[PDB]
RNA sequence: ACAUAAUCCCAAAAAA
RNA sequence: GAUUACCCCUUCUACCUUUUGCAUAAUGGUUUAACCAGAAAAAAUCUAACAAAGAGAACUUUAGCUAGAUACCCCGAAACCA
């Protein structure tokens, strides 16, 4: 039994107890419990539910918890042009957020 | 289970599966394409470029291969040595009359990507002009896709 | 100034070839007091009581013996710390017992279909020293632990951890403890190792015992097919059934290993 | 451990390194015999270094059994260079560099054990099965 | 009057600190270290740009394989998924194409169903 | 009909 | 980038100078350390002082005058003369 959610313009496969990092900040305080939408649901009894262009809010639910807001290792981006004397060095650190998936809710209709 | 921080999925490696391909009138080089697909492992959803997950393909009756058109006499295989004027032209006809298993193999030899994995997957390919397979005492999977 | 940076670079380069041992008293930079630690300990966790028992939980016999030793050596004055250890050992005793009872209740309620041997194995693995001590070190209990000789060694941190357990048992009661421990241990397991350590000896025979005990049916292994490979490993397809009904099927390199894995999958299959 | 060093001696470092690697790992006796009957300029010098190392081993460390001594490490460093003028034709002068070698010898007690034997079939069957499972 | 002091030596020390694990004089000499560092950063940017392309191609190959196992090709599967209003990315689709053959089998079944219904409605 | 080893970028193929 | 505590596979035509255009089989460099090549305010813009006056016995002035702050780097001849 696993689900497929969508956030920050990126789709992800989520399962219970899983830890998933999402881009930047969700504007949510650490320790709080948030709900996410559902692109797809697949039950391990081989029973799949796929809605379009979204799944049932009443039918299925996904609830996860935010651990903290971290920062990925610094990436060095440099642009260089040959004999134009053009060199631009920029160090960019991508912000991230740690989400702990806790409860995947499935109810019968 | 568990997945962490944007990672591609490959675990370790798996065991290759030996396949059998029939001869008798299938077009040369048309078989080499799919045989190269099986050689690379492009038919497997678990495929990886570096892992070299490709399988082992065994083809039979390579002399019974059939090339269309006038290309039988008109196809020229070039073999050149270091010595000056060592350029040799061998037609598909005479080559079939001498060493047929070379032909199809050459058709495969141009399909695969270069460098290492080419020869690596090339050693996974075996051809015979007639059917004798002691390796068939060892049970393998048979795939039939004639053209 | 260049002198301060040369001295900082020389100290940072001197620390590479020389590694000093970890000290417990000089560990924290700020002054370490009992009340500060127990206050933060009370603010983080839900409920915390019995500050005396909590402080006693991080007290070890080695520190007391060393202290009394220094008292005898110097001979300046004489004080009695004796009550601490005597009060701690009891909390540890009750702690171990109640931990066993609680975990037994957990395995009883969660997995009723689990045989006695499986219960014993899982309890032995869950109460194991290495795992619990690992959880300890991961929870940074070693920072709150007081050890004169060395902070690192497991006999300190483990007994300290159990003392903390018992302390939570007496002070906060069972209802809180059941919340605390049950959360961590499960999250720690995560593996197949749970049933693997019980499978270390005659997997087939164990399956025979389970089947004969439950459905009273002798397991039968039958080869359903074989796909050979001479080079790396041959693949044999081995079925395992009872009363003509197939329980499981699986591939193997050798007949023995194939039967082992088939018996393992069938072992976890009857676990539910 | 018994250390011995010789500095400010003038010989080719690359040439001395030949006899330096020769006695490395070898026992005291075999190294002695070798250096004795080895033909080169470094033979005598390294023989002297070895002899002095043995004398220091016996006298200073008071070793009970001389057979328990072997050569653990031997190395050759480069010292200062003496610049000389080599006269050539057509009024040109080349620079002849006279080199130097600092010989260092490190000895450790106990019986010498060195195994260069490696089974090909075992190593292959292990490394392949471990690489295929990773 | 000023001095060269430790500035240049510290800059060189930093560049060489970033020049570690490099081969030859490039992990030793300063100039070659810089020359290799520039190329290293350019390659960093370019490979980080083409990484998405490589992953996309790989995923497309995997999905193509899993599709061909069911008797249909990749483009037909894509079209069917488009007309099925499925916005699912090829990454997750490939992950399902590997770990969960059942879901991909269902999607392929619906694909063949939509294709047969369109071919029957067009006739 | 030009002068070192072939094919006008691999191998082949066919006539949305 | 992946991948294993190492590597093979995949993605990329040195730097500088000179040029319409150089990875170029155009130029310079063995490497390293160190040395080494934009220092001139008239009119102007700008910050302040006072204002038909400014400015330390000198000049300017139909809003000026005074002060401060802003832009124009090195090496090399063949030869001439004493």
């Amino acid at each position: 039994l696993f689900a497929v959610v969508h956030f920050a313009g990126h789709q992800w496969k989520v399962t219970a107890e899983d830890l998933i990092l999402i881009e930047n900040e969700l504007d949510v305080a650490c320790g709080e419990r948030i709900r996410l939408e559902k692109v797809l649901l697949v039950g391990a009894d081989n029973f799949t539910l796929l809605g379009k262009p979204l799944l049932g809010k009443e039918l299925v639910r996904v609830e996860a918890t935010v651990i903290e807001k971290t920062e990925s290792w610094p990436k060095i981006n440099m642009k260089f042009q040959k004999r134009k004397n053009y060199q631009r060095k920029r160090i960019t650190v991508n912000p991230q957020t740690v989400l702990r998936i806790n409860s995947i809710e499935x109810x019968x209709x | 289970m568990s997945s962490f921080s944007k990672a591609p999925q490959q675990w370790a490696t798996f065991a290759r599966v030996w396949y059998l391909l029939d001869g008798k009138m299938q077009p040369p080089g048309k078989l080499a394409a799919m045989a190269s697909v099986k050689l690379q492992g492009l038919h497997k959803p678990v495929y990886h470029q570096l892992s070299d997950c490709g399988d082992h393909v065994v083809i039979m009756n390579t002399r019974h291969i059939a090339f269309s058109g006038n290309k039988w006499e008109q196809k020229v295989y070039s073999s050149h040595t270091g010595y000056p004027g060592g350029f040799r032209q061998v037609t598909a006809a005479q080559l079939h009359q001498k060493d047929p298993v070379a032909i199809v193999k050459l058709a495969i030899y141009g399909m695969l990507p270069k460098n290492l994995h080419r020869r690596t997957m090339m050693q996974r390919l075996h051809l015979f002009p007639d059917e004798d397979i002691p390796e068939d005492i060892l049970k393998n999977l048979v795939e039939e896709l004639p053209q | 100034x260049x002198x301060x940076x040369x001295x900082x670079x020389x100290x940072x380069x001197x620390x590479x070839x020389x590694x000093x041992x970890x000290x417990x008293x000089x560990x924290x930079x700020x002054x370490x007091d009992y009340h500060a630690e127990i206050q933060a300990f009370g603010h983080r966790l839900q409920e915390t009581f019995s500050l005396d028992l909590l402080k006693t939980a991080f007290v070890n016999s080695c520190y007391i013996k060393s202290e009394e030793a220094k008292r005898q050596k110097l001979g300046i004055d004489k004080e009695a710390a004796l009550l601490n250890l005597k009060d701690n050992q009891e909390l540890s005793e009750q702690g171990i017992s109640f931990s066993q009872t609680c975990l037994t209740q957990f395995f009883e309620d969660a997995f009723p279909d689990l045989p006695t041997e499986g219960v014993t194995s899982l309890v032995d693995f869950l109460t194991s020293e290495e795992v619990v001590c690992h959880v300890a070190r991961n929870l940074a209990v070693e920072q709150l632990a007081l050890s004169a000789e060395f902070p690192v060694p497991p006999p300190v941190l483990r007994q300290t951890f159990f003392a903390v357990i018992g302390a939570l048992l007496q002070s906060s009661g069972p209802e809180r403890t059941a919340l605390f421990i049950r959360d961590f241990l499960i999250t720690q397991m995560t593996g197949k190792e749970l049933f693997e350590m019980w499978t270390i000896t005659n997997p087939m025979g164990l399956l025979v015992e389970e089947l004969k005990k439950r459905k009273i049916s002798a397991p039968e292994s039958r080869l359903t097919r074989q796909s050979g490979s001479t080079t790396a490993l041959p693949v044999y397809f081995v079925g395992l059934y009872c009363d003509r009904k197939l329980i499981a099927e699986g591939p193997g390199e050798t007949v023995l290993v194939a039967e082992e894995e088939a018996a393992r999958v069938a072992l976890r299959k009857l676990f539910g | 451990e018994i250390y011995h060093c010789r500095r400010q001696i003038k010989y080719s470092k690359d040439k001395m390194w030949y006899l330096a690697k020769l006695i490395r790992g070898m026992s005291i006796d075999q190294a002695l015999a070798q250096l004795e009957f080895s033909d080169k300029k470094g033979a005598q010098i390294i023989k002297e270094v070895l002899l002095e190392a043995q004398d220091m081993a016996v006298r200073d460390h008071n070793v009970e059994f001389r057979s328990n001594l072997y050569v653990a490490e031997s190395t050759s460093g480069r010292g200062q260079y003496l610049k000389r003028i080599r006269y050539h034709g057509r009024g040109r002068f080349g620079i002849m560099e006279k080199v130097f070698c600092h010989y260092f010898v490190k000895l450790v007690e106990g019986x010498x054990x060195x195994x260069x034997x490696x089974x090909x079939x075992x190593x292959x069957x292990x490394x392949x099965x471990x690489x295929x499972x990773x | 009057l000023r001095s060269r002091v430790t500035d240049r030596y510290w800059r060189v020390q930093e560049v060489l600190k970033h020049a570690r694990h490099f081969r030859g004089r490039k992990n030793r000499c300063y100039r070659l270290a810089v020359r290799a560092v520039t190329r290293a950063f350019v390659k960093c940017t370019r490979a980080r740009r083409l990484k998405k392309r490589s992953l996309r191609t790989l995923w497309i190959n995997r999905i193509t394989a899993a599709s061909q196992e069911h008797g249909l090709k990749y483009p037909a599967f894509i079209i069917n998924l488009i007309k099925c209003q499925v916005e699912l990315n090829r990454k997750v689709l490939a992950d399902l194409a590997i770990y969960e053959p059942k879901t991909f089998k269902s999607l392929a079944a619906l694909a063949k169903r939509r294709r047969x219904x369109x071919x029957x409605x067009x006739x």
